[PDB]
């Protein structure tokens, strides 16, 4: 029965990351003037289908130059990865009921950092190494950071406990009691999932697709997957960690509705972005979170270590 | 003594015996320096988890913090060697002899 | 118009409310229609371990209560 | 039993044994990598999850920096692997022979070492039948980082405010 | 490097130090070592070249080698005591791999490669600073530690470095790997003496400490680095130079100096303990190094080598800088002789 | 050394007490009031003799107390207890605070009869 | 166990893409298709040639400032000891500590990158 | 005071994100010992039982430790009902 519900959490994400791809496509289309696509399908919705099909029917090549072991791992890793980060996320239910549910958050992002640096690294080109490079400059901002409003917004909370997190959202929202590392977060988890105005592991602009320039067919489609369920799983888990929505235990679908509603929002906000603004420049990227929003962090820590002392309001450890 | 305790400390043996052989690069010698380290961290947890000992649960931060001071001293030298030398490699500390 | 846009949508949080919903129904359908037991810390794990004990099925979810004792 | 901690701490020393015969720094990262998961992965089975969690998570901010230099630094036109040069499988193939004749010496019968004495039996035997209550012992006892070891914060973070300056220093040049 | 960051990172090396020296937990005291290891290589690469990089980088494994095998053998030593307590320790692999860490440090032989090369790679102030405290801290471990050391590994390390220190020094010209060679041969002495009695390795410490820091203040003084360069002082300050040579007497062990006190007080401190063969062989060692200091002193003070044309211009000018202590160290060093029953007080 | 002494499995019986944690938890608070005496003194003995072979009487007597207390209840209360902790028994963490309703009848019914 | 089968199970679907991606479509190899890119034409030197990295500090004090942000990380337990007097000025002491090391950096150009 | 008007004029033209910064720990740095409730906060965390509270053996002068949980004598979380 547990297979069965992992099943249930594996392929619905799949599907859900597939309709990801047409919805921002349309979004986009939409911002720009344009339509996105509404041939393929009714108003476009086998555009993601016939994409998997053709791109898992296109022939994969591995260059001359290539290092074949890690040219193959890094898209493996990449997904295995973005399908892992789901199972400690409550909904309201979680799959696998962690103690430490945003430490594993933490560490299981940090290793898929490395799917980027050794696809790059592997594929021998010099429009791949400098991709990788700049994925380990955005690492290196983003990581300091997001650990840091992790800490502190999970000081409010009492634990690393998500499901604690929604015992604490009970009332009001967490948004409501910390606007300012919500905004700093939001930030960091875009710059954090790659997306624009921090696509720069993949800048079309300046490199011919950045890291995965030698990728094809299937493997290509692979990093496509695992690039959209982690902007989902990011936006879920701002959804879960600053939007709290209620519970009520006999009925869990209505915390079901408001948790993907909540997280549909999240993300069609990312795809606005998107469209919205210029792309970065990852030594200003650099210069960002360290010269402006590692100070106002650390500001923020201490006085969300102090708020609880001085006010009597410190949550249950349980 | 558990089996466990013996391949962690076999593994610290290991780390030990490939940071005393280099052969060109100093990276990978670094590399074998941060592998002890993660080995004393495997065996200092295990030893106090298993005992009880909770008061020394914060031992293995600490000698993760100083294993960071002593990679960023390694790296901060390798980076002086590699502008002074062109390479990494440990044939050109040469000029100082015994 | 930005309407057309709206059964994208539909589909991908109808995709999001499987995993949710499938979680619960099978936590209720393997802990007896109740909630699946959070144990979190040893005394839970044990109250779990003697609940399994005491039910005669070896499952925690078997609850016993008055007419178990007389 | 399920041998699950011996087959940890058997890929644990894999791990090494390949850093260690040292192919290129790349590959020395990526076998310490899997060994600081599988090292994150035994102190869970023995009990410490924020002990597992937090050194995997430093190794992985850790070899990222590494991966960064030996592009940099440490890189050459053709990077040796473990199959790529004779002295770095020699050094391979003999770790692995070295820890399969221990582990099957262990196996076989209660092997005494030159330097220790390894009783071969469970490490689910050598655990502790009591148990805490609502509370995490091992989170309790890093917790008490603050309350007591008030002179180990003093020392730590003088020491990481020197390691700033000492750093800014060496890679002054001049 | 600017002053105040020069004088805080000397401040941080002292208490690293002190943490070693005043701890009781065996974690507190590899903490202190690193500190003092982490403040102590910008002191070695202050003055930046090569040579100076590749001293800092040498000195940084081997410590770095060194602290990892004594983090092991503390953990060993918890792992069959679950005591953190700096004792006599309850393992005798974990006592061993104590002394060969602690040796390292050190620099006793076989670990003493490090010794000349860091020495002559680094300036004359970085090595007095080393040679110094970097001496004092790791033996005041073995001090506490003494009761569980092993007579056999300590006495051998011990003869090995007085073997090593008087050929090495035999061979050198260099005036800093003559120090270091010397440096060696002291700490066999002091450690060969260790097993039987730490007041009398105090005395052997302090008293070197006494005559290493006249010795590298007159280098420092004369702007000295070599024999040829020290060659030239007796036109410029002869007082500098027969300072120098009563001062390598001293070194040497020759009587009524008080280079004579530390060798004839654990000479005693054996034989009490009936040994016989090693201190004779000991003694009959040390002329090896007294053959290198007096090999120093002929080209310094009791000869008079050729000089140059500019020395006309050096004598128009006078030395600016004071160098601190140095009367009391020179008079330290070798007039303190008919005060020995003071170590008594250092007890 | 010497030969462990370990209780007889025939000293080692007593009536057990056959309820869930959720019956227990619900019936908690009652029963630390109630039950106070026989468990302070079990628990007194248990900490000072370091020793469970020292103290068996006293977990006969607990056990006793225990067992009195739950027919006391079923004898007067058995509907309101049993809507309480099967209220108390759907919630994964067995939370006090969303069964206040069925906690205030079964408080009602034991002020009165009992 | 759940976790280890939930790891077994993502990475066996990944595997299983990888075969299914390089095993059913046609495949036509030869050496120009399989040739590096750079833009059309060949490169001039190798892709393992040294990448200078401009920004060399910043990634040693993101080493440092990792360990204090693990250091920092058990503080919401640290909140619930009695001590809470002194634990208050210690979580302080190692946030200031961290603000003065940004401060130096900063101040000395840590944070600029090599030109 | 001039000159620190016209610094911290000059700071709020140039640096916000640092002035805001500083106040911000600044402010956390301070206010909590001027708080009246830090002392709330430290009673909060001695009141919560995690542990079992072991029993005194009775030697007939203890009058101020109860002999049942409901007798008046121990601590009153009174003060904490409401609060
Ligand atoms: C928890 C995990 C624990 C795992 C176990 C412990 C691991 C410890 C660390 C590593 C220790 C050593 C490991 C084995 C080394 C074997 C010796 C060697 O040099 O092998 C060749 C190979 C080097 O060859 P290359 O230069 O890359 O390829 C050029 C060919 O030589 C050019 O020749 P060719 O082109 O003629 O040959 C082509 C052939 C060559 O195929 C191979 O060489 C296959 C080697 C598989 C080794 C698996 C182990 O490749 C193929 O056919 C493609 C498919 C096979 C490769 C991709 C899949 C591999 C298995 C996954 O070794 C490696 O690349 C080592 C990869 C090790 C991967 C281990 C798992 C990584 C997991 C990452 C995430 C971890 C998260 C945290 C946990
Ligand atoms: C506030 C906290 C307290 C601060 C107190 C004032 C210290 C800072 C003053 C300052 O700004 O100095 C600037 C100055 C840096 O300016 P600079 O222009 O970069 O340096 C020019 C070089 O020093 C140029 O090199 P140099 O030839 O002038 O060498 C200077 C110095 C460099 O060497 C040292 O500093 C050696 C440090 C001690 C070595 C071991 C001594 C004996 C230990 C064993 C004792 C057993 C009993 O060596 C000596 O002066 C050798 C003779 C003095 C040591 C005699 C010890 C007898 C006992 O800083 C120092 O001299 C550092 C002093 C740190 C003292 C900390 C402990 C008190
Ligand atoms: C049957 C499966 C066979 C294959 C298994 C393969 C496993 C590989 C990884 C080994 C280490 C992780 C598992 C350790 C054993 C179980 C630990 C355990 O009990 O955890 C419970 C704990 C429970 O969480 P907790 O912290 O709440 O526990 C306290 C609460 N109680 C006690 C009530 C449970 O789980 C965790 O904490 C999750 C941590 C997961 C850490 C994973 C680290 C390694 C990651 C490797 C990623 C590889 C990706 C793929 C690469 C592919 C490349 C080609
Ligand atoms: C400087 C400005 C700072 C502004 C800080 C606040 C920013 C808020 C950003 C909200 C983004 C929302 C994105 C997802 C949208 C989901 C929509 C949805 O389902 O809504 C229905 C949901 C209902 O589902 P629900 O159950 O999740 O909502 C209640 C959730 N509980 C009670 C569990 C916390 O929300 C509402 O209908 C009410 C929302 C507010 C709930 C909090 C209590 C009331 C607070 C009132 C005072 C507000 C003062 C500030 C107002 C002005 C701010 C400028
Ligand atoms: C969405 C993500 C997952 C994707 C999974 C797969 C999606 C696609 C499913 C339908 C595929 C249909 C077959 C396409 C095969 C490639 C076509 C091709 O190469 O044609 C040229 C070649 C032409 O061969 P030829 O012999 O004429 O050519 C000789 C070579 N030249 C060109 C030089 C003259 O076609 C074949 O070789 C035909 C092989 C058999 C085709 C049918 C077998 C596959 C059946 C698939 C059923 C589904 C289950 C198994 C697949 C995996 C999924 C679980
Ligand atoms: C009620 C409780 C109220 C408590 C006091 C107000 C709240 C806390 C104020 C200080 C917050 C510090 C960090 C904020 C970030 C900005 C910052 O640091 O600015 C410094 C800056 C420093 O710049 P400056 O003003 O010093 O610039 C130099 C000025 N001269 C040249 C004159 C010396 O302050 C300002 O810019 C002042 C303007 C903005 C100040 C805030 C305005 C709103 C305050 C709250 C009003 C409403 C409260 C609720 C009332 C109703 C309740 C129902
Ligand atoms: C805690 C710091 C003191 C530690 C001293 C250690 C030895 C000295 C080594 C240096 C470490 C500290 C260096 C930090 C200051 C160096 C940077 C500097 O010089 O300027 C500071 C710079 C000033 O700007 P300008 O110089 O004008 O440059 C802008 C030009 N347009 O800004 C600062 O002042 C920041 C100083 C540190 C920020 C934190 C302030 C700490 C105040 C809180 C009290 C700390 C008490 C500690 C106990 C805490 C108990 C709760
Ligand atoms: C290793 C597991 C066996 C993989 C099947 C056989 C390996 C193989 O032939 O490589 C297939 C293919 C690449 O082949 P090419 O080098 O490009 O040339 C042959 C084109 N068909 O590699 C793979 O598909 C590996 C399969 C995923 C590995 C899963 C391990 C985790
Ligand atoms: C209202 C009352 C407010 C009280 C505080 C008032 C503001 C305090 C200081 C304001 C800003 C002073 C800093 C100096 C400045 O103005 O900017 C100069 C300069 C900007 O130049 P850049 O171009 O960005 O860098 C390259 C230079 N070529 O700033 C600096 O050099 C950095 C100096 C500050 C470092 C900050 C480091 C972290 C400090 C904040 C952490 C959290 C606060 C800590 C609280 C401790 C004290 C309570
Ligand atoms: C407790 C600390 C002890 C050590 C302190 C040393 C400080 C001076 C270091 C520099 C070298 C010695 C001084 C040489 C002259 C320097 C230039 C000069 O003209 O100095 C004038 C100075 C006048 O003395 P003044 O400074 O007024 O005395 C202290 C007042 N508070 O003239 C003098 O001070 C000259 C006399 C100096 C004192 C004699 C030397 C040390 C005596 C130590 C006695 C114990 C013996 C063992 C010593 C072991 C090593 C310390």
């Amino acid at each position: 029965m547990f297979m069965i519900n992992i099943l249930s959490l594996i392929i619905p994400i799949l599907l859900a990351v597939a309709f990801l791809t047409l919805v921002e496509r349309k979004v986009l289309g939409y911002m720009q003037l344009r339509k996105g696509p509404n041939v393929v399908g009714p108003y476009g919705l086998l555009q993601p289908i016939a994409d998997a099909l053709k791109l898992f029917t296109k022939e994969p090549l591995r260059p001359a130059t290539s290092s074949i072991s890690m040219f193959i791992i890094a898209p493996i890793l990449a997904l295995s990865l973005a399908l892992t980060m789901w199972v400690p996320l409550p909904m309201p239910y979680p799959l696998i009921n962690m103690n430490l549910g945003v430490l594993f958050m933490l560490a299981m992002s940090s290793l898929a950092v490395y799917s980027i640096l050794w696809s790059g690294w592997a594929s021998n080109s010099k429009y791949a190494l400098i991709g990788a490079l700049r994925a380990v400059a955005q690492t290196i901002s983003y990581e300091v950071t997001l650990a840091i409003i992790l800490l502190s917004v999970l000081l409010m909370n009492g634990s690393y406990t998500l499901s604690t997190l929604i015992t604490t959202q009970e009332h009001i929202w967490m948004i409501f009691t910390s606007w300012p590392l919500a905004m700093m977060w939001f930030i960091s988890t875009l710059a954090e999932t790659n997306r624009a105005p921090f696509d720069l592991t993949e800048g079309e602009s300046e490199l011919v697709s950045g890291f995965n320039v030698e990728y094809a067919a299937g493997p290509f489609a692979m990093f496509f997957m695992a690039e959209y369920a982690n902007i989902i799983m990011m936006n879920a888990f701002t959804a879960i960690l600053f939007l709290g929505a209620s519970h009520d235990p006999h009925t869990p679908e209505l915390y079901t509705i408001n948790f993907v509603l909540k997280t549909l929002a999240l993300t069609i906000t990312f795809l606005w972005i998107r469209a919205s603004y210029p792309r970065f420049r990852y030594d200003q990227l650099m210069h960002l979170l360290w010269k402006s929003f590692l100070p106002l962090t650390l500001a923020l820590c201490m006085w969300h270590i102090s708020l609880p002392i001085m006010t009597a309001s410190i949550p249950p450890q349980s | 003594m558990p089996l466990v305790y013996m391949n962690i400390i076999m593994a610290f043996a290991i780390a030990l015996a490939g940071l005393l052989m280099y052969r060109s690069h100093l990276m990978s010698s670094l590399l074998c320096l941060e592998g002890m380290m993660l080995s004393l961290f495997i065996m200092s947890t295990l030893i106090i988890l298993n005992t009880h000992f909770t008061l020394a649960n914060m031992m293995p931060i600490i000698l993760l913090v100083f294993a960071a001071c002593e990679a960023a001293l390694g790296l901060s030298l390798l980076v002086m060697v590699s502008n002074t030398y062109g390479t990494d490699y440990v044939q050109n500390l040469n000029l100082l002899q015994c | 118009m930005w309407f057309e846009i709206l059964p994208g949508i539909a589909v991908m949080a109808a995709c999001l409310f499987i995993p949710g919903m499938a979680t619960a129904h099978i936590h209720k359908f393997t802990n007896g229609g109740k909630e699946k037991r959070v144990a979190h810390f040893s005394y839970q794990w044990n109250l779990m371990e003697r609940d399994r004990c005491i039910s005669g099925v070896n499952r925690y979810h078997v609850t016993k209560g008055l007419e178990n004792i007389d | 039993t399920m041998y699950i901690a011996f087959i940890l701490s058997t890929i644990f020393v894999i791990g090494f044994v390949g850093f260690s015969s040292k192919p290129s720094p790349i590959y020395g990262g990526l076998g310490l990598i899997v060994s600081g998961g599988v090292g994150c992965g035994i102190v869970l089975n023995f009990g410490g999850s924020f002990l597992g969690l937090m050194v995997f998570l430093i190794y992985l901010g850790g070899m990222l920096v590494v991966f960064g230099y030996t592009t940099a630094m440490a890189t050459e036109m053709y990077p040796e692997v473990w199959v790529s040069n004779k002295t770095v499988f020699g050094a391979f193939v003999s770790g692995l022979m070295m820890e399969f004749c221990m582990v099957y010496y262990a196996l076989k019968e209660e092997e005494v070492e030159i330097i220790f004495k390894f009783n071969g039996l469970g490490d689910w035997v050598i655990y502790d039948t009591g148990d805490s209550g609502f509370f995490s012992e091992e989170a309790m006892g890093i917790a008490a980082l603050y309350s007591y070891g008030t002179w180990l914060v003093i020392v730590t973070g003088w020491s990481l405010l020197i390691g700033v300056v000492v750093i800014m220093e060496i890679t002054r040049g001049n | 490097m600017n002053p105040i960051i020069y004088t805080t990172l000397i401040m941080t090396v002292m208490s690293g130090t002190m943490l070693v020296m005043i701890s009781s937990h065996w974690l507190l005291i590899w903490i202190g070592f690193e500190m003092n290891l982490l403040a102590m290589i910008p002191v070695l690469m202050k003055n930046f070249n090569p040579r100076a990089t590749e001293a800092a980088t040498k000195y940084f494994l081997t410590q770095a080698t060194a602290s990892m095998m004594l983090m092991m053998a503390i953990i060993i030593n918890l792992l069959y005591s679950g005591q953190w307590t700096i004792t006599k320790m309850f393992n005798p692999v974990a006592m061993t791999m104590m002394t060969m860490a602690l040796a390292m440090k050190l620099g006793l032989s076989p670990f003493h490669f490090w010794v000349p090369e860091v020495t002559q790679g680094i300036s004359l102030q970085a090595g007095l600073l080393l040679l110094t405290w970097q001496k004092l801290a790791p033996l005041s471990v073995l001090c506490q530690i003494s009761q569980s050391i092993n007579p056999n590994l300590m006495l051998t390390m011990a003869m090995l470095s007085i073997l090593i220190g008087g050929w090495g020094g035999l061979n050198q010209t260099q005036l800093r790997k003559i120090m270091a060679y010397s440096s060696i041969a002291h700490m066999g002495w002091m450690t060969a003496v260790l097993p039987y009695n730490t007041t009398m390795t105090i005395l052997n410490l302090l008293i070197y400490i006494t005559m290493t820091l006249a010795m590298f203040m007159l280098l420092i003084h004369s702007s000295a680095t070599t024999t040829l360069s020290l060659s030239h002082t007796w036109n410029k300050m002869p007082v500098i130079t027969s300072l120098m040579m009563v001062t390598l007497l001293s070194m040497g062990g020759l009587p009524p100096l008080s280079g004579f006190m530390p060798k004839w007080m654990i000479i005693q401190e054996m034989t009490k303990n009936e040994s016989i063969i090693m201190p004779t062989l000991m003694a009959m060692t040390a002329l090896l190094n007294l053959y290198f200091y007096m090999r120093l002193a002929y080209s310094s003070s009791l000869t008079m080598f050729p000089s140059t044309n500019n020395m006309k211009m050096k004598w128009q000018f006078e030395h600016t800088k004071q160098m601190k202590l140095l009367p009391t160290m020179i008079v330290l060093s070798t007039l303190v002789l008919p005060m020995t029953p003071a170590l008594s007080s250092l007890n | 050394p010497g030969i462990v002494e370990l209780p007889t499995l025939e000293d080692l019986k007593v009536q057990e007490v056959k309820v869930s944690s959720s019956v227990l938890k619900a019936a908690a608070h009652h029963y630390g009031a109630q039950c106070d005496k026989p468990n302070k003194e079990f628990m007194l003995c248990r900490w000072e003799e370091k020793d469970p072979r020292r103290c068996l009487e006293e977990g006969k007597l607990v056990n006793q107390c225990a067992l009195d207390f739950f027919r006391q209840i079923k004898r007067h209360c058995a509907e309101p207890f049993t809507e309480y902790w099967t209220c108390i028994d759907y919630s994964g963490l067995q939370l006090f605070r969303h069964c206040r309703k069925q906690q205030a009848k079964f408080d009602e019914c034991v002020l009165d009869k009992l | 166990m759940n976790i280890m089968l939930t790891l077994l199970t993502n990475v066996t679907l990944a595997s299983l893409l990888v075969l299914i991606a390089f095993w059913l479509p046609q495949l036509n190899a030869y050496s120009e298709k399989t040739s590096p890119y750079e833009c059309g034409f060949d490169p001039m030197g190798s892709a393992r040639l040294p990448f200078s990295m401009k920004f060399f500090l910043v990634a040693i004090t993101f080493l440092l400032f990792d360990l204090e942000i693990a250091l920092l990380l058990p503080l919401p337990w640290a909140s619930q000891t009695n001590n809470l007097k002194t634990m208050l000025t210690m979580a302080l002491f190692l946030l200031i500590l961290l603000a003065a090391s940004l401060a130096y950096e900063w101040t000395q150009k840590g944070l600029e990158w090599a030109e | 005071a001039g000159r620190i008007a016209s610094f911290l004029k000059n700071a709020w033209a140039k640096e916000p994100v640092l002035v805001a910064s500083f106040a911000i720990g600044g402010l956390a740095i301070i206010l909590p010992s001027l708080s009246p409730y830090t002392n709330y906060a430290i009673r909060i965390n001695r009141a919560t039982p995690y542990n079992y509270p072991v029993p005194l053996r009775d030697d007939g002068n203890m009058p101020d430790v109860p002999s049942h949980p409901q007798d008046p004598q121990g601590p009153s979380l009174e003060w904490l009902k409401n609060l």
